[PDB]
């Protein structure tokens, strides 16, 4: 039904193995346009997420684009103690840090990504250079699809984005059929990571703390009973 | 007790029964868990739980008995009748789908009755081998000589009492000799001479030994003049499941 | 109090049993899953239309049941689990609430007609278990259809998609056949 995540309840501390193969999806598709400057590389080591060998995170980091320096203008090796690249402008996107956040969220991910049909039998001339999701809702709309008082007939709207994979774009080493869905779910986890990164410790002091709460609780209710016994007898 | 009385009865004034209390709270409260639960949400099902259960049911079962069924469909018909693995399991359950699915028509037994083959025996209408008994089941399965005149009242007569001396012998002399005279002209096409009956026709032969078909002269007079026109309804829409019928009513006889 | 009060108790009492039939029924009407018919879906020939009305004369109903529950068994034993639009046109509703004979619903083609006709002639004799009524009388009696222009007509009027030309188009054991024919039918195909 709703393809309900791992961590959609009480429980599920973010199921790693899609986390890495969300990381083999972002670094290789998203990163072309987006970045996530909210996000130090040595994250992919921390525990919770994606526990990736150190080595392998500072090859990935040398790997990357150049960020020069903060006290001598020169651009250096990109140390993992840095953070993710950004993509600014010039046909690229938002920071993905906390996108996870600003919109049930990583369901928004999922049903954006999934959906990016052809234009309806309203206007299928579209726009050019713009494409059409039947989820976004803050995009432009052709005079052809709105009611008469300016609402949209259509249930999403136009995005600057495109579809960013095919049926099999990429292979995952731990062996899984790489179709569309799968890439989409495994990345909306990987974002959500990205903004959420200590989900599991959040669950885990819950718990802890509802439980000693509610010892304390009963034993003050015990003690109060007890105080307030001599004058709650007769009656 | 309170002060007024309607005709011999009072009322006490008395307290809800704790437990009853509870229990109606307990009952509005579960409501409200049901509702929040269902229809208005329930892990486990994606999307909105509905009658949807319904899919879940069929595809666990699916993947518990698709693989004897897979199979099942790879082996051939034969071997599925052979095999009492397969082939075991087959007539029992082949039988177990033969009892909820056939048996109305053709008997518990599969023996059959007026009007309907006999599945146990020897004798096929539409032949015996595997080929057959499958497509009879899988697709699904008598010209009105009275009419045709020349064939009338006194031909049928004539033609059922030759029939039945193809069977075996009564005592009718001119029941016989016009009715060999008719069967070599019409009926020998599609039952052959000496009655073999031809299968591709579904013609019966006519040569056969007491079986549950109407063999009486009056039966057969009314065959003849009337015609048949039975039907084996295919399983192809209701109905994997046909084939392993097939391999249980192959099973069947021998 | 409203003790006293004989209009206020009948007020309320109007007003308080009130609520479920407002709350359960009237949004049907306006619910389009109950109303659309299966799309294929036709409405039942004036054959069949009187043959309905034999098995509703009959009390078919009492034994058995036109309604397929969602369980994997029953989809099993009977087919496909029945569907708000094939009974669109059922007036009235044919859904069981006993089997004491087997589900009806899908009987769109399982049986010969030369079955039926046995079969409703003296059950015993297809089938030996049986504990339903033998029906001989169905083949004695012929239809007059004197009567199913007017039956279509009011079906018609309430909401069944007949044709002029279906009512001018327009044995009790023959009717009865055809209509156990149509059953379920109209999913299947379409
Ligand atoms: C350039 C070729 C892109 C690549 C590859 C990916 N994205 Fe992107 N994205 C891009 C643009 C120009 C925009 C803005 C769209 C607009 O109409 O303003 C976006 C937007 C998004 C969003 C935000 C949607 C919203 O509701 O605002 C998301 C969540 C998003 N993109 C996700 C995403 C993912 C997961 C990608 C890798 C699989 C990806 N995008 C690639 C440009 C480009
Ligand atoms: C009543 C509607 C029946 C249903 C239910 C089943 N069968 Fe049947 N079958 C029926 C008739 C009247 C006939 C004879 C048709 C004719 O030629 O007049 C048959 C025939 C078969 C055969 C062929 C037998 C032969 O001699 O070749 C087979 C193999 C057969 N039927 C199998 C079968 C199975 C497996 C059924 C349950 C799924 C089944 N039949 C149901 C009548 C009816
Ligand atoms: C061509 C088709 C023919 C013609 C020319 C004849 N028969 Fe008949 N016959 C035919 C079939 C396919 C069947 C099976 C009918 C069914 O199972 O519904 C039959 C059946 C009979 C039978 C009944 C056998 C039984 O009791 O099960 C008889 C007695 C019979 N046919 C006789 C008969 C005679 C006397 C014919 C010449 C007048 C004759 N058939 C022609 C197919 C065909
Ligand atoms: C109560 C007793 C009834 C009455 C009022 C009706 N039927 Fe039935 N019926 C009954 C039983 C116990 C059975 C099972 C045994 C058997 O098959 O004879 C049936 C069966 C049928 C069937 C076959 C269903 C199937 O096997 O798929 C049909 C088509 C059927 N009955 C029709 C029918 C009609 C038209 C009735 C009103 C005349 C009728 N039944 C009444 C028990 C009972």
């Amino acid at each position: 039904p709703d393809h309900a995540f791992s961590f959609e309840g009480i429980f599920g501390k973010y199921d790693q193995a899609q986390l890495r193969r969300g990381f083999q999806v972002y670094n290789e598709v998203c990163s072309a346009c987006h970045g996530m400057k909210f996000v130090p590389i040595r994250t992919l080591a921390d525990d919770g997420g994606p526990q990736l060998d150190p080595t392998f995170v500072r090859e990935y980091a040398a790997g990357l684009d150049t960020i020069i320096d903060k006290d001598s203008g020169e651009e250096r090796d990109r140390k993992e103690t840095d953070m993710f690249p950004t993509r600014v402008g010039d046909g690229m996107g938002p920071d993905l840090s906390v996108m996870a956040k600003a919109r049930g969220g990583p369901e928004y991910i999922y049903n954006y990504v999934i959906g990016f049909e052809e234009n309806p039998e309203c206007a299928p001339e579209g726009i050019d250079g713009y494409y059409y999701n039947k989820t976004f809702q803050i995009g432009g709309v052709p005079d052809t699809c709105k009611d008469a008082a300016g609402v949209k007939i259509t249930h999403g709207s136009w995005a600057r984005m495109p579809p960013p994979l095919v049926d099999d774009q990429v292979t995952y080493e731990d062996g899984t059929p790489a179709t569309v869905d799968q890439m989409a779910q495994d990345v909306s986890a990987f974002l959500m990571w990205a903004a959420e990164p200590k989900l599991v410790a959040r669950k885990q002091m819950g718990l802890v703390a509802m439980v000693m709460l509610g010892l304390l609780s009963v034993m003050l209710y015990l003690t109060n009973k007890r105080l307030w016994a001599p004058y709650k007898g007769h009656k | 007790t309170t002060g007024h009385s309607w005709d011999g009865i009072e009322e006490l004034n008395t307290p809800l029964p704790r437990w009853w209390l509870w229990t109606f709270y307990a009952t509005i409260v579960w409501g409200v868990a049901y509702s929040i639960a269902m229809p208005a949400a329930t892990p486990g099902i994606l999307g909105s739980s509905t009658r949807a259960d319904v899919e879940k049911d069929i595809a666990k079962f699916a993947e518990m008995n698709k693989a004897v069924e897979d199979k099942l469909v790879a082996t051939d018909l034969t071997a599925i009748a052979a095999d009492p693995e397969l082939v075991t399991y087959t007539r029992n359950a082949g039988a177990a789908v033969f009892r909820t699915w056939c048996a109305q028509c053709h008997g518990a037994g599969a023996g059959g009755n007026t009007g309907f083959p006999s599945l146990l025996d020897g004798d096929w209408l539409h032949g015996g081998s595997i080929e057959t008994i499958y497509t009879n089941i899988k697709h699904g399965i008598m010209p009105a000589h009275l009419t045709d005149e020349l064939l009338e009242p006194a031909q049928i007569d004539d033609v059922v009492q030759y029939v039945l001396k193809i069977s075996g012998q009564p005592a009718d002399e001119a029941r016989a000799t016009a009715g060999q005279q008719v069967f070599a002209d019409n009926c020998v096409s599609c039952h052959g001479e000496d009655a073999k009956g031809m299968v591709e026709m579904g013609a019966p032969n006519l040569t056969d030994g007491i079986w549950l078909y109407g063999g009486d002269a009056n039966t057969i007079t009314t065959t003849i003049q009337l015609g048949r026109g039975g039907v084996m309804p295919s399983w192809s829409w209701a109905a994997a499941q046909i084939r392993a019928v097939a391999s249980y009513v192959h099973s069947l006889g021998g | 109090v409203l003790e006293k009060n004989a209009t206020l108790l009948l007020i309320f009492a109007f007003l308080v049993v009130t609520i479920g039939g407002i709350v359960e029924i009237a949004p049907l009407f306006y619910l389009e899953n109950t109303i659309e018919k299966v799309e294929g879906m036709r409405p039942y020939t004036p054959l069949e239309l009187t043959g309905r009305d034999i098995y509703i004369r009959e009390g078919c109903y009492v034994c058995h049941s036109q309604m397929i529950r969602p369980m994997r068994d029953e989809v099993e034993r009977y087919g496909h689990y029945s569907l708000a639009a094939e009974s669109m046109y059922d007036h009235p509703f044919q859904w069981g609430s006993k089997r004491t004979g087997p589900d009806l619903a899908r009987v769109g083609g399982r049986y010969s007609d030369a079955w039926h006709v046995e079969h409703l002639s003296n059950p015993q004799s297809v089938v030996p278990e049986s504990v339903m009524p033998s029906y001989s009388y169905l083949a004695n009696v012929p239809l007059d259809s004197t009567w199913i222009e007017d039956r279509v007509s009011t079906d018609a009027l309430v909401g069944v998609p007949y044709s002029a030309e279906m009512i001018a188009a327009a044995t009790e054991m023959d009717a009865l056949v055809a209509y156990l024919q149509v059953l379920g039918t109209m999913v299947d195909f379409s």
